[PDB]
């Protein structure tokens, strides 16, 4: 009896999906259909958007790969193309937002003006990495979060952030390949999806904590990512197509120097966050 | 390496550097046996010069000396030239190859009136003791030529302090290190500074030789000391060493240590 | 407010003999330490309590040379080094930062238990010790 | 680890370093025995499966601190 | 309806695989049967193996539980 | 009566997983049942070896509860 009834509470909450299958209805397989051409899409991208429809045709509670196909299609076709956040290439406008995050702390703000000032001056004299990215260092009261949010509103980026420290399993990070529910389209591509502008400031929050029960290391995956000429060819185990992110800026934060991978130290640095004072704290209080 | 940091930082022909910048930013802000420290630092050099450079390119091609390195650096975390410091009391620059690169040992040894024995502090080994006990045994041959009392083994305990725990060779190579330290405490006058040593030393007074004379002729380059002692059964381990590695160095190649301390101990009582 | 979840505690030397205050940090919060020496006379022996390191006792070992360079410079006797138990009271274990950083502290916590004197109130310290009885440069002066 | 780059352009071939610092065991120079999905080989077949030649250059960086804290 | 319809599918799959040619059987598991046959062999030895041999039929390659009898 | 209806109950689970999947490990945790409590030991000895076969409701892989309860 309580078999039966811990299935028919699973069937029924199966049954109870009505929003899901409502966009299963209408909007899988004939909107999403129309889409492809309605928005601008690369060729490769909008043909294997095709055989994603031919994946469809059957219901999405179903068979788990059906279920993980759907969730590709809705992750490609929600990524559109050409658009960009723009530019400031004005370091003194970024210190002037700078200046009132708390203060601009007087050390972590030239840091990264050195990380922007090489950020605009590379190889091709533009966002592209071929450098560390310098994950943020200190205790985890401090204001990391403030420093993220005052670069980005200087820089006009549309700010985001994923779940990556403290995990331990990989769908979150990675996923794995479109075979099976519980592989989901990684963070990454969620903030992708977010926003259609390719240069987003993708925040990885609490690096030094990233782990999981999947074995496969995915330091594999960060090294893919951090490096341009990978990043722009940056698959995973779900990736199956290498996904265009070429002018994607990233930026990290962590607050211990020790839990951290070796091959997350080239193309990775130091950034040292000074913890705040009771004078520190007295004047950011009243202020702010 | 600067080619590789001004291409970083897309400094195409915008900044340039001078060989005392370079020297500045080598004995004054990195001291490592390899060249991993300079890659970050002109790296950092790099990063500050595109931050000055993007508020405002004012000068055509900006000439980095070694004046203007602590604006794009600050401090220097290491003294310039170790010739600077002090002659000290109780101090002897040894030799050592660390696997994490060459860095001198500062053996500290006080000697303090009472009983009489040996106090052994800074995790010794055994061979340490025995070369503390050489070293002993042969000033005890010689005292009234050092100014000390006939009677200091008497009376007299020692501490030394070794750093970096054990023995980080993995067996003595600072037998005249010690015999000038302990030479110097019992005495009570500064030891020499500016020259690193390095030997065997054996109970009748000889400096027996040493291994691998390369790393401790190194070991002195990186960290900065300019004169070497080194034991004169390695007079033909000089005839094998690329030249480079014999710039800037007047090494006294030594057989008693009757001469070692002839060089240290400037003022013997 | 309600019941103070802190102290103005930690601000305080506590002026008795023997008692001094180790500046240490960590790289998610702040704090301090603090220690008591006993001098029992005894066999002269350093008894450790609080699971400590060696390199707290190299530094006591160092503190007492020190002592024992320049008793006449504290009104000591010379022999006294040989009968003097140091018992030694710290809530942490090991020193966060590498080898000794609290020294000077620990020195003359040492001189204190030796000189029936107590600690100064609201003077903190931090910093390294030499045998020759020279205070090395402590790194990270930032966080201390 | 430059020099081992250094012989390969002098022999044409790739150039793949495995850091073995931070090893313990044999379950990461060998594979645990395959059992489940999720786990690995050890190192060096990951090495080669980066390069794509049976002819590489690999440097097993930081051999000294390959330790054995543990059964095996 | 559909699960109990996938459940006589998945049935209809695992009934026709014990009958797809047996390619499990015999080729990547009789291979070590003969071996034990056909070896100049203690007595006792040959029955300890065929008491491991009888702990078999039980998919080692999604349990561990059984790899070891295989290794043995 | 209920001294002996645990041990029925117990005996019962052990000849039903002998029609089960893999016959009860060929009917195994019965010898080394019957070569303890045949082979006359002390009562209180027969007792604890009870409870400390009971403890093979756990992994055994590699964790130092089964191990070293099948050693014991």
């Amino acid at each position: 009896d309580t078999n039966q009834r811990e299935y028919y509470l699973r069937e029924q909450m199966k049954a109870i999906q009505k929003e899901l299958g409502g966009e299963d209805g209408l909007s899988d397989l004939e909107a999403l259909r129309k889409k492809i051409e309605e928005v601008g899409m690369p060729e490769a991208v909008k043909t294997k958007a095709l055989k994603e429809l031919d994946r469809l045709e059957r219901m999405q509670q179903g068979s788990p790969e059906a279920t993980v196909a759907r969730t590709y299609l809705d992750w490609l076709t929600e990524v559109p193309w050409s658009k960009a956040d723009p530019e400031v290439l004005d370091i003194n406008h970024t210190r002037q937002v700078l200046d009132e995050d708390h203060y601009g702390l007087k050390d972590v703000k030239e840091r990264i003006l050195e990380y922007l000032a090489v950020r605009q001056l590379t190889q091709g004299l533009d966002v592209r990495n071929k450098a560390p990215i310098l994950v943020l260092v200190g205790p985890p009261g401090v204001g990391k979060t403030s420093l993220g949010r005052s670069i980005a509103r200087s820089m006009n980026r549309k700010f985001h952030r994923i779940s990556l420290g403290g995990v331990r399993d990989e769908a979150e990070i990675r996923g794995h390949r479109r075979t099976y529910i519980g592989a989901m389209p990684g963070k990454l591509i969620h903030a992708m999806k977010q926003v259609g502008v390719i240069n987003p400031v993708i925040l990885l929050d609490e690096i030094d904590k990233m782990s999981s029960d999947w074995r496969g290391d995915p330091a594999s995956a960060m090294l893919e990512v951090l490096d341009p000429e990978q990043n722009n060819t940056f698959t995973d185990h779900y990736l199956d197509v290498p996904y265009d992110l070429s002018k994607v800026f990233f930026i990290t934060t962590a607050n211990t120097l020790q839990t951290i991978p070796r091959p997350l130290l080239d193309r990775m640095e130091v950034i040292e966050i000074p913890g705040y004072t009771n004078m520190e704290k007295q004047a950011i209080a009243r202020q702010y | 390496l600067w080619p590789k940091q001004v291409r970083e930082s897309g400094m195409e022909g915008r900044i340039e550097v001078t060989d005392a910048a370079i020297l500045r930013v080598i004995s004054e802000y990195t001291r490592e046996a390899g060249v991993r420290g300079l890659e970050r630092e002109l790296g950092k050099i790099a990063r500050k010069g595109a931050k000055f450079w993007l508020e405002g390119a004012w000068e055509g091609l900006r000439t980095i000396d070694a004046s203007d390195i602590p604006t794009y650096l600050g401090i220097p975390r290491y003294r310039p030239d170790k010739a600077e410091t002090e002659p000290q009391v109780g101090t002897a620059q040894g030799l050592a190859w660390t696997p994490v690169g060459g860095t001198l040992l500062t053996i500290e040894v006080a000697a303090v009136p009472g009983s009489g024995k040996l106090s052994l502090t800074g995790q010794l080994g055994e061979v340490m003791k025995e070369s503390a006990q050489a070293a002993l045994t042969y000033l005890r041959a010689h005292t009234q030529d050092y100014g000390l009392p006939e009677d200091f083994y008497n009376k007299v305990d020692l501490h030394v302090h070794v750093p970096d725990g054990a023995t980080p060779k993995d067996g003595p190579s600072a037998g005249i290190t010690m015999a000038t330290a302990i030479a110097s405490a019992l005495s009570r006058r500064p030891a020499r500074m500016d020259i690193a040593m390095t030997g065997e030393v054996s109970l009748r007074g000889k400096v027996m030789p040493i291994g691998g004379v390369k790393e401790k002729l190194l070991a002195a380059h990186q960290a900065g000391i300019h004169k070497i002692v080194l034991p004169k059964d390695n007079e033909a381990q000089l005839e094998e060493l690329p030249k480079e590695v014999l710039e800037g160095l007047e090494i006294k190649l030594v057989e008693d240590v009757g001469e070692v301390l002839e060089y240290l101990l400037l003022p013997e009582p």
